[PDB]
């Protein structure tokens, strides 16, 4: 079984289709990351194009763009206004993934077109916790006995959490020889995470990303991720702190 | 002391 972006929109309709076993439970699904409490919190010197060079092909605050350089996002007052390439996050230009049913990791991701290497996927959006949030969250998700966790530090003090509320980017399956990576990229003077491919990633292959998970809990999940290379578990040999993992 | 559990730790694929 499979499914497209789009059909995560309509909540009767996938609510639906997920007791039939044909779509993944019902999440919240969000636009941008949500502050469980607000915290305390630029434009690029790209030459703007001309109509000429946007008709022929040109590229607007590409690979030599100030801000992308150092991955921050252009806003509306980028120099090259409505044509800015380095919106993706804000624009949602995600890459065309279909989320799919594995053997034996529950959902994952796949793509559905061949994503050139270095490709915005998409962004890893959830409900941003601090360290008092994220213990009651820990405690709740083993009393619930949940399978699959959604935990990913973003700063010392912020995890976002993507088990309740999140988009698609939440079913991305870990590997140990990985084809996406996570990279932090400043939106509106504030931190986020997206994931981008490595390489070629040829139209049919699942993503993945290499989690570098840190382990509290007591039982390690083994690895299905299949590389020759697998570590056999998830978060290696090493159980960590809740402290430790939680970023101190 | 939870069964399962942990946090995924974004890094720079190398
Ligand atoms: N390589 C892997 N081997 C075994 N389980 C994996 C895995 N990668 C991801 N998982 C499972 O997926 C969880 C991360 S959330 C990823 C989406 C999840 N597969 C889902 O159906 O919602 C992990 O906690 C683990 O339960
Ligand atoms: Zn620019
Ligand atoms: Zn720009
Ligand atoms: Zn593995």
């Amino acid at each position: 079984p499979s499914c497209v972006m789009d059909d995560f929109r309509d909540p009767q309709r996938w609510k639906e289709c997920a007791k039939q076993g044909k779509m993944p439970c019902y999440f919240d699904l969000i636009e941008e990351n949500v502050y469980l409490t607000e915290r305390k919190k630029m434009q690029c010197e790209c030459t703007p194009l001309s109509k000429d060079e946007r008709a022929q092909g040109e590229i607007a605050c590409g690979e030599d763009c100030l801000n992308r350089l150092l991955m921050i996002e252009c806003s509306s007052r980028c120099p090259n206004g409505d044509y800015c390439s380095n919106r993706r996050f804000q624009r949602k230009q995600h890459a065309d993934v279909e989320v799919i049913l594995t053997e034996k990791k529950g959902w994952g991701l796949r793509a559905a077109k061949d994503l050139p290497s270095n490709t915005f996927v998409l962004e890893y959006c959830g409900e941003v916790l601090d360290h008092k949030e994220f213990k009651a969250r820990v405690k709740e998700y083993a009393r619930n006995k949940n399978i699959h966790y959604y935990f990913m530090a973003l700063k010392n003090d912020e995890i976002i959490d993507a088990t309740q509320k999140g988009n698609c980017s939440r079913f991305m399956n870990h590997s140990c020889e990985p084809n996406c990576e996570t990279q932090k990229w400043t939106v509106n003077g504030q931190l986020r995470v997206g994931f981008f491919t490595t390489k070629l990633v040829p139209s049919g292959s699942e993503l993945t990303f290499d989690y570098q998970f840190q382990r509290y809990g007591k039982e390690a999940q083994k690895c299905f991720c299949g590389s020759a290379n697998c570590r056999g578990y998830l978060g290696g040999e090493n159980r960590v702190s809740i402290r430790a993992a939680g970023g101190k | 002391a939870p069964s399962t559990g942990g946090v995924i730790k974004p890094h720079r694929y190398r």
